[PDB]
């Protein structure tokens, strides 16, 4: 999953919509299940940083 | 030299988008001269201490 | 590091049902009206400004960039004397691109003694992508692009030397 | 459709917006050709109409959603408004704030 598919919802990171905390996040440097509908995520790299500190 | 190197550095990155590869470019110089620069430091302040810490046994 | 500068729309063969002749006195050259070199301003032909749909597969392995314009004539009666409509808009699509653009009527200040305006935008397309084009009017249309290459330790430098 | 923050959290609030591939599209499905959407809080405002395009496809896809997004501070409420076209939110998040985690990229 990248943060785009986790926080959006992607019906392949089902295993994520349970677990609410965290000490840090892990992406794999490929991530495929990110907007399986396609389209421009705005401000994406500026939600990631809101991310990075909750 | 353990009290003088405190790193309160955070070095988790950025991305960014196509169109703000200039600001990309700033980010990128920005830690790499940090990094530059306290290399520099902890490479000096070693040689130097080494050095001095020599006489002074002598 | 360099570039190959090629044809995407060639003037002769891409536009059958459209003008590709237009000059400004604003780029004059050698006396004469002129235009921009690797753009096409685009207007209509016997009274029609037909829709138009172009595109562009991105068959090199290099990126390509392509830039384009949108005219925004000072008045209505320029609109109407070009393109022959009052709503038109150009569309600009890719895998990951995605921008609309329409005319803007204005009084503006003359500059270049020219009032009115072009907006010139451009993109990246990538290697095996698709860039599409469509319009009602307004398009000053790709004719060249460069495929790009790129290399390490350039730069640009301002010098009179 | 209306949410009012009653929750000490900022809340994490995502929606978006359907673009087709077509008229046909979206006359099918919204039923209008002439559809908005409008999203406003007490610091944010923001108005978003759909283009219709040929494009591209992506994942054998033609026509796009976009996803925007908006924090919405404790007290406050963000009010959504369509004639179609809107991807409505469902659920959201009460964000929890912290110090030093950080998003790594790691296959380890
Ligand atoms: C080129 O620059 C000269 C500078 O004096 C100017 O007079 C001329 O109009 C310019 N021509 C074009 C096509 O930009
Ligand atoms: C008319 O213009 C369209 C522009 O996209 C072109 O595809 C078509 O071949 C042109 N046709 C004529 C003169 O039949």
């Amino acid at each position: 999953c990248s943060v785009a598919g986790w926080i959006l919802g992607n019906p392949e990171c089902e295993l994520l919509i349970s677990k609410e905390s965290w000490s840090y996040i892990v992406e794999t440097p490929n991530p495929e299940n990110g907007t399986c509908y396609p389209g421009y995520f705005a401000d994406y790299e500026e939600l990631r940083e809101q991310l990075s500190s909750v | 030299v353990i009290e003088k190197m405190n790193t309160q550095f955070t070095a988790v990155g950025k991305e960014f988008n196509k169109l703000e590869r200039r600001m990309e470019n700033l980010n990128k110089k920005v830690d790499d001269g940090f990094l530059d620069i306290w290399t520099y430091n902890a490479e000096l302040l070693v040689l130097l201490e080494n050095e001095r810490t020599l006489d002074f046994h002598d | 590091s360099s570039f190959e500068r090629f044809e995407i729309f060639p003037k002769e063969s891409s536009w059958p049902n459209h003008t590709v002749t237009g000059v400004s006195a604003s780029c004059s050259h050698n006396g004469k009206s002129s235009f921009y070199r690797n753009l096409l301003w685009l207007t209509g032909k016997n009274g029609l400004y037909p829709n138009l749909s172009k595109s562009y597969v991105n068959n090199k392995e290099k990126e390509v960039l392509v830039l384009w314009g949108v005219h925004h004539p000072p008045n209505i009666g320029n609109q109407r004397a070009l393109y022959h409509t009052e709503n038109a808009y150009v569309s600009v699509v890719s895998s990951h691109y995605s921008r609309r653009f329409t005319p803007e009527i204005a009084k503006r200040p003359k500059v270049r003694d020219q009032e009115g305006r072009i907006n010139y935008y451009w993109t990246l397309l990538e290697p095996g992508d698709t860039i599409i084009f469509e319009a009602n009017g307004n398009l000053i249309a790709p004719w060249y692009a460069f495929a790009l290459s790129r290399g390490f330790g350039s730069g640009i430098i301002t010098s009179n030397a």
